[PDB]
């Protein structure tokens, strides 16, 4: 690893600088280096890891959707034949995206999840595992699409079971997990009713627990609740 | 039909 | 070159796909591959080359400015010592930026400029040479800052001399050259009066030639004239 | 004092 010679603390410091500079590829490489030091991650460090890779894969997903749309239009009746280039370049971006997902899943499997014992870390990492299998599922078309989807489902479900046992209904990690699992149901699993039910129950149980929160926690929780509500408005 | 919103990077 | 096995036309097609996908690093690599085929570039192809590298170096320049600002704050009185990391990472981004500028200048020197005989291509490339020496000058601090600045000045001046002899005052290439040379004078050469004079004369001579233009050319020319005016408002 | 505007990528 090219970050093997850099101090753990220096990698974290530079990941924060890269975030300020909107250099998310650098940020992700710095945080990968920090994970590979072998120590567990603090809450702030887990969030740096997540922000870095979410921005990297987000750019790849947006590009893949543009190119896939062009490719699908090229295959409609009346469309002029343009040769292999659209497919080739969509495949190039797709392969790079799969590489980033495999990198994140590899960090989770070696060895972030197995060392994560507290609910906040374990739920965070299992949600991340669900998310990056979900991104693999968005582009999957072959023999393994069903297995990729089930891997995402399984990780989200384990995270859900822990979060319901160990976290209050307003906990932002729990809320963000439920949000993303509801997106999985709607966009990946062809289960819009499950998506709507999950989002509604999550919203309502959080609403009833807001009275326990400080002003700052109330702001954290309601920001995510608003995304649940936005989706319910889109879906119903 | 825009895509459902997942958790943004905060 | 990793693009050596791809057809020239396929590289151009993929540069256009990369632009639609906002994948500007890919776009630049595709256009570098096309230049390295050795044929001259059409007007549209020159603009693809320019758009690709302008976006790449633009992200690097924005990141460098964020990191340089943090570094300069770290060196003020009362600032806590944080170690070498800010300087190291600013140097990392700076080196990458210099690498992109050297790549563009290398394409211009081998062999785009020497084959460019028409005013529109020659002025376009000489302006580009001025621009990428200007980006090198923005980060230069050592023995060669003065030589880098003079290289930018020399390229812009040769481009100006051709544009004044061969192009109408409303020509968008001529206008964009004058705009960027005025920015060179104000931001690099410590010559705000030269910047203001150039921008004013360029604006006024273009104004007086607009009556010769079609509606579409009038729109092209006035868009750039507005940037001259914006700068004059900022500078005076 | 924002930086002067150069030619944007069109
Ligand atoms: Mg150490
Ligand atoms: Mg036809
Ligand atoms: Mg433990
Ligand atoms: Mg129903
Ligand atoms: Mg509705
Ligand atoms: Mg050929
Ligand atoms: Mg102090
Ligand atoms: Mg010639
Ligand atoms: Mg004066
Ligand atoms: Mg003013």
């Amino acid at each position: 690893g090219a970050m093997g010679s850099m101090e753990r603390a220096s990698l974290i410091q530079k990941a924060k600088l890269a975030e300020q500079a909107e250099r998310y590829e650098d940020m992700a490489a710095f945080m990968k280096g920090a994970v590979e030091k072998g120590e567990e991650l603090s809450c702030e460090e887990r969030n740096l890891l997540s922000v870095a890779y979410k921005n990297v894969v987000g750019g790849q997903r947006a590009a893949w959707r543009v190119l896939s749309s062009i490719e699908q239009k090229s295959n409609e009746e009346g469309s002029e034949e343009k040769g292999p280039e659209v497919r080739e370049y969509r495949e190039k971006v797709e392969t790079e995206l799969q590489g980033v997902c495999d990198t994140v899943l590899g960090l989770l499997d070696s060895h972030l999840i197995k060392e994560a014992g507290d609910a906040e870390s374990r739920v965070f990492y299992l949600k991340m595992k669900g998310d990056y299998y979900r991104y693999l599922a968005e582009v999957a078309t072959g023999d393994d699409k069903k297995r990729i989807i089930d891997s995402a489902r399984s990780a989200y479900q384990e995270a859900m079971d822990i979060s319901k046992k160990e976290m209050p209904p307003t906990n932002p990690i729990r809320l963000g997990l439920a949000l993303n699992f509801s997106v999985f149901h709607y966009e990946i699993a062809n289960s819009p009713e499950e998506a709507i039910s999950l989002a509604k129950t999550t919203f309502d149980e959080a609403m009833a627990d807001l009275h326990t929160l400080s002003e700052d926690s109330y702001k954290d929780s309601t920001l995510i609740m608003q995304l649940l509500r936005d989706n319910l408005t889109l879906w119903t | 039909f825009p895509q459902s919103a997942s958790l943004p990077p905060y």
